[PDB]
């Protein structure tokens, strides 16, 4: 069959004027101005947004014009992205957007694959249907999202998927005109034929649309006729994928326009685990974590509503993922502050491996106070930016917030109305997390 | 088909358990605190108690290579067995390892000293170790066994180490409110000086009470973990109901010789065991007529009364027992006349259950 | 002219769930949804499965709501181990759940009485075993309670239902959170700059496809409409039993029966 | 039509539900904190044994169950223990295990549990009778075996004490009764003081069916009065789950 990103309906999207609907790329650009993205999985938003700058980055290299704020997009932009046909196509003899079968659940983190189970989460593979949306826009995690398959497997053009520090706003327009900054590279993106290497530094439009992994898609004779795992009832639909690995070559000096960096070059990743280890205790959405590499490298204090995405992932266990809109108008940085909050989670295991009495360094401590934990963390992070920008929120007054659940649990802990009861309580309830300087 | 054996003991002032910081076990029942007695060490107690002596072979060591060297008078392999435990998958001298005593003495003497490998030697070393299930200590109290996946080698397996307990111990639950009281002591410097003060001014907690002690065999475990035969268990059984009627926990005794003996047994045959806890969720306040025992007494058998009528089991009735000595204290004073094989001795309990559990003697048992 | 009726949520635990949760981390909003109330809504008619999405999710999806919050519950997290090929192979999956403990809220219903009044029979007695949302959460209250009635705007029919109180000494929130759906006053109005998205409207049942929505917060201080309300029901029991009686009239005359 | 299965039952101190850190898992209600068991962990115990299985139609058209987190009558109180695993063979010093600390504790816990009519009848399996065949099975094997947990070494199976069954049909749990939680008097018992608030909460409601009630020797009345707020103050066995039979059919 044929298909066109241009032409067809891929992109689900809420209106300024209330109503959601499925529109094709060039209404959602000549309107551009009456819109929001309206995704279910917040990095799924997070990769249509990455398209639309990448799409952006590459008209502006084109045509030379830079979006002004409080107007919609130039009209500049259709007549170069109108006379290409035959280059948003999907099936069919010619170059595609972005041996080994594998199933095509996998390519959607989402939805289960072949694990090492006889059974999965009530899906099975090349059973369940899934349309070409959500295959279109799952192509799109690909460069930005996808995890270790094994340690032979490769990963993207980092080697875990990092953390992505990314501004919002309430237009479509807004959204890609605060996200505007560019650099002097041009590079090689995707939608072109074969890229060149070169030499390295590939550049930006490059790395936007890196390809780890091959995909090419296989259809059979017709399909199905209805709908069993998207939700949305579709025609027929797709069977399975094909996917390959890219070895990513050793060096290609790279920073992300978006992407959190550690110290030492390597991405960070979100924190959070469901089971709290020797070393770990399971808290909330690790906003507070990447906030040293996008306070103090890329971007830094900057106004606009700021946008946090984290999907954890250890070896090649997708665990979760959430959102963050923060608040964020860039009235400078501490550093050292700055410093405590990019890792509260070391400070909040410390404080759950206290035990009631003793001085064991592996007891599980207080099992009733990690589940008290995250409850603190809903209401200290509903004003997380506000906590940010150390204007009258600080480390010092957040945790006052904490004595209230402390005291019902010291009451559910010390049941004794004696002297010493109540004063093993009291203690209980000077507990709060004590920062660390790493 | 399981066993339920249910004592009450009261007990002189004694400390027979304490957590770290010294004082007797205390436990939240039914909203006040009652005294507890652990379970790990009534079985530890009946375990090494004067009777289980023929029956008990079980070893809880990790100086598993002094075991092998001790039996080995010129042959000194003590670094080639450590080795060959430390790639077994015990990583250091190791953690704890349940196992049979003179089966592991012998064989795996047999099975170490001979210089023929050194890798599926710590293989076979393992085997012998998961294969040692002869032993009714270990069939009781359970064991598994789990070794490090880091320090081993590749080619080193472990079978199923699945045994499981045939006991299940409750722990001592006082039938009252819990007075924990505080001893104070010194210590007398034998030679003189002028200080005339004690050599070590010390804390010390202990507490009197009527423990309602509970004990639960699992008789059908008790022979599909010791093989096809029945005569070690109900030898084991005879010996358990000796031990518990006749030893105590080994805590403070040199200082507290609480010896005092279990004044009732209610042994009861059914596939749904039950605690009497819910007897004493009222705390047990005495009176000025009878004691502390018999308000005890009279409280559990009214319990046994409504849950005889109430939660009636006449599909299999109660075979409840005494050891009410020659009618010292009797159950039903004022009702519960359903103790159906009262009598006033323990020989004669362990042989009427014996009995009940098949075609076995008190005296030919005896013997294995 | 009833146009609402007051729905009525609370138990000891309640969760209706968030948009992120896709993985073992299952999770929770603070608000009933609206997919977490037509869920109810659904299970209270007695149908369900894809008998909810023709007719039934689109039967109201016309029709603005409101939320009240009487207390806001805390976020608890429940250990959750599911056993997969054990009661595959012995390999255990893993889980963590989020409730939301002792929250007691209520739903708004407005805009016509006759599909309130099919509705105001539907609460008590038909029932598919209705619960807070989540199956092994059960309503402590009776949901059929707040009785329905003509209050014409969304705030005065939120405002206008008496607020419970449980035992006398008890802390109350004297600021009620409102959340309201997005009024069109006019053709071509856009949203203000502080109203969240939702992601709690169901186009399809199962399996579950989604649409946005518009919430807008809004506040409620008790007093001006909304009020506590009688008490009473003594949670005291300390068993009865009269004492010292001289006489009323009845023991001068009964001392010599038996004398 | 619906089955409530409000259900009472203390426990001898164990631990039963265990968390990430092995510590007896908790709730709130009534502000202050009390222990749970988790509803799946009750209702796995429901299952798995063949002594209930004496029924897969009700726990697998999906399943036929609401079964309620197991909220305390009073707050929580988890303690902690001591364990020293012996070395058993004479070294140089003594003791040898991992040292370590577990943890219980001892609670008065609540329960509710739904089935309706076309959730009983719909259910099937194969008769028209095994809509009151497998519910009388149910009601008192529902308090026939507690789950499981570290029974081996902390040996609790203590049998419920008041057991209620109604007929409403309207569900409402009575979770509402403990919103205080319970405190002791000396005169009365734990158990007969929720009791005690049950029937309070009983008296309640009915203001603005009938209440079938279980007491094993009724040692336990729902009011302390001639108007009695269950009027069926009996029980023994299977002559109440005959008594749902012919009231159901
Ligand atoms: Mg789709």
């Amino acid at each position: 069959v044929m298909y066109n990103l241009l032409c067809d309906n891929w992109v689900n999207v809420v209106y300024l004027s209330g109503k959601p609907d499925r529109i094709s790329l060039v209404q959602t650009l000549k309107d551009a101005h009456c819109l929001q993205l309206a995704y279910s999985n917040p990095m799924d938003r997070f990769t249509v947004f990455r398209f639309l700058l990448a799409l952006g980055y590459w008209c502006f290299a084109n045509t030379n014009v830079e979006p002004e704020p409080d107007k919609p997009l130039p009209v500049s932009w259709i007549p170069w992205l109108e006379e290409n046909k035959e280059y948003f196509e999907l099936f069919g003899d010619g170059k595609r957007f972005f041996s080994r079968i594998r199933a095509i659940t996998d390519l959607i983190h989402e939805i289960p694959t072949a694990h090492n189970l006889c059974h999965f989460k009530h899906v099975t593979d090349y059973i369940d249907g899934l349309c070409e949306a959500c295959c279109i826009k799952g192509l799109l995690r690909l460069p930005v999202f996808t995890t270790v398959g094994g340690r032979g497997i490769g990963a993207g053009i980092n080697n875990t998927p990092p953390f992505y520090l990314l501004w919002h706003a309430n237009d479509l327009a807004g959204m890609l005109a605060q996200n505007w900054q560019p650099w002097d590279n041009m590079g090689i993106p995707a939608w072109l034929g074969s890229f060149q290497k070169e030499s390295r530094e590939v550049g930006l439009l490059a790395g936007m649309t890196w390809l780890p992994r091959k995909v090419y898609l296989h259809d059979p004779v017709p399909g199905q006729a209805a709908c069993c795992s998207c939700g949305l009832p579709s025609e027929a639909l797709v069977y399975s994928c094909s996917i390959e690995v890219e070895p990513v070559p050793k060096g290609l000096e790279w920073k992300d326009p978006h992407g959190v960096y550690t110290d030492q070059g390597k991405s960070l990743q979100s924190k959070i685990k469901l089971m709290s280890n020797d070393r770990y205790t399971f808290a909330d959405r690790d906003w507070y974590s990447p906030l040293f590499s996008y306070l103090h490298a890329e971007g830094n204090s900057r106004q606009g509503k700021l946008w946090l995405v984290g999907f954890a992932s250890d070896k090649a266990k997708s665990i979760d993922i959430w959102d963050k809109i923060i608040e964020l108008e860039g009235t400078d940085t501490n550093d050292e502050l700055l410093a405590q909050l990019a890792n509260r989670a070391t400070a909040l295991n410390a404080m759950r491996k206290k035990p009631l009495r003793g001085d064991f360094k592996k007891s599980v401590g207080t099992p009733q106070i990690a589940d008290i934990i995250p409850h603190a963390e809903n209401r200290i992070a509903i004003n997380a930016g506000k906590m940010t920008e150390n204007r009258g929120y600080s480390w010092q007054d957040a945790d006052t917030e904490y004595g209230e659940l402390l005291t019902k649990v010291a009451y559910s802990l010390e049941p004794a109305q004696t002297v010493d009861a109540r004063l093993k309580r009291g203690n209980f309830i000077s507990r709060k997390p004590w920062p660390i300087i790493p | 088909m399981l066993i339920e054996i249910h004592m009450i003991q009261n007990h002189s002032p004694a400390n027979l358990n304490r957590d770290d910081l010294g004082a007797p076990k205390t436990c939240y029942f039914g909203g006040v605190l009652r005294s507890r007695i652990s379970s790990q060490c009534i079985k530890r107690s009946i375990r090494t108690s004067n009777d289980f002596k023929a029956l008990l072979g079980g070893v809880r060591t990790r100086r598993l290579a002094d075991l092998i060297q001790q039996e080995a008078g010129e042959t000194e392999c003590w670094k080639k067995a450590q080795e060959i435990l430390n790639k077994c998958g015990f990583k250091n001298t190791k953690m704890l390892v349940f196992m049979s005593k003179d089966k592991i003495k012998d064989l795996a003497r047999i099975v170490l000293d001979n210089s023929l490998g050194l890798t599926e030697a710590a293989q076979q070393v393992a085997n012998v170790i998961a294969q040692a299930t002869l032993a009714p200590d270990i069939a009781l109290c359970g064991r598994m066994l789990e070794p490090n996946d880091k320090d081993k080698d590749k080619k080193v397996k472990w079978s199923n180490t699945t045994v499981e307990a045939a006991l299940q111990v409750a722990h001592a639950i006082s039938t009252h409110i819990a007075r924990p009281e505080i001893d104070y002591f010194v210590a007398a410097d034998d030679v003189p000086g002028e200080d005339a003060g004690a050599g070590h001014i010390g804390e010390s907690m202990f507490a009197s009470a009527c423990f309602y002690k509970y004990f639960s065999i699992d008789w059908e475990q008790l022979v599909k973990n010791l093989k096809g035969d029945t005569n070690l268990a109900a030898h084991t059984v005879g010996a358990f109901l000796l031990a518990a009627a006749k030893t105590n926990p080994s805590g403070k005794q040199n200082s507290f010789a609480a010896h005092n003996y279990p004044d009732g047994i209610l042994v009861e045959f059914k596939n749904s065991p039950i605690s009497y806890a819910n007897a004493f969720v009222r705390p047990v306040s005495v009176v000025k007529e009878s004691d502390l025992v018999e308000q005890s007494i009279g409280q559990l058998s009214n319990y046994v009364n409504d849950i005889r009528l109430g939660y009636y089991d006449e599909q299999s009735p109660v075979i409840g027992f005494w050891f009410s000595p020659n009618n010292r204290y009797p159950l039903g004073y004022k009702h519960s006349k359903l103790a159906s094989r009262n009598i006033g001795n323990l020989n004669e309990l362990v042989g009427a259950v014996l009995d009940y559990i098949g075609g076995f003697k008190w005296e030919e048992v005896q013997k294995s | 002219p009833p146009n609402t009726l007051f729905l009525r949520l609370e138990g000891a635990l309640q969760s209706w769930g968030s948009n992120e949760a896709k993985f073992a981390l299952r999770r929770t909003a603070d608000a009933p949804t609206k997919s977490g109330v037509l869920g109810l809504l659904c299970a209270a008619m007695g149908i369900g499965r894809a008998e909810a999405a023709d007719s039934w999710l689109p039967k109201l999806a016309n029709l603005r709501m409101g939320v009240r919050i009487d207390r806001p519950g805390i976020r608890w997290w429940d250990f959750h181990t599911v056993g997969a090929g054990q009661r595959t192979r012995a390999e255990t999956l893993l889980s963590r759940r989020e409730y939301l403990a002792d929250a007691s809220f209520l739903v708004a219903l407005q805009g016509e009485p006759e599909l309130v009044a099919k509705l105001s029979a539907a609460l008590a007695k038909p029932v598919w075993a209705i619960y807070l949302g989540r199956k092994s959460c059960p309503p402590s209250r009776p949901v059929c309670e707040h009785p329905p009635g003509f209050y014409n705007t969304l705030e005065e029919a939120l405002s206008a239902v008496p607020l419970q109180k449980r035992w006398h000494n008890e802390p109350l929130p004297q600021i009620l959170p409102c959340v309201m759906d997005w009024i069109p006053g006019y053709d071509g109005e856009h949203a203000p700059d502080d109203a969240e998205i939702h992601y709690d409207l169901p186009v399809s049942f199962q399996p579950p496809r989604h649409l946005p929505r518009f919430v807008i917060r809004r506040e409620l201080v008790v007093g001006e409409d909304v009020q506590v309300s009688r008490e009473t029901g003594t949670s005291v029991w300390r068993p009865k039993g009269t004492r010292a009686d001289y006489n009323n009239s009845e023991y001068k005359k009964v001392r010599a029966e038996r004398l």
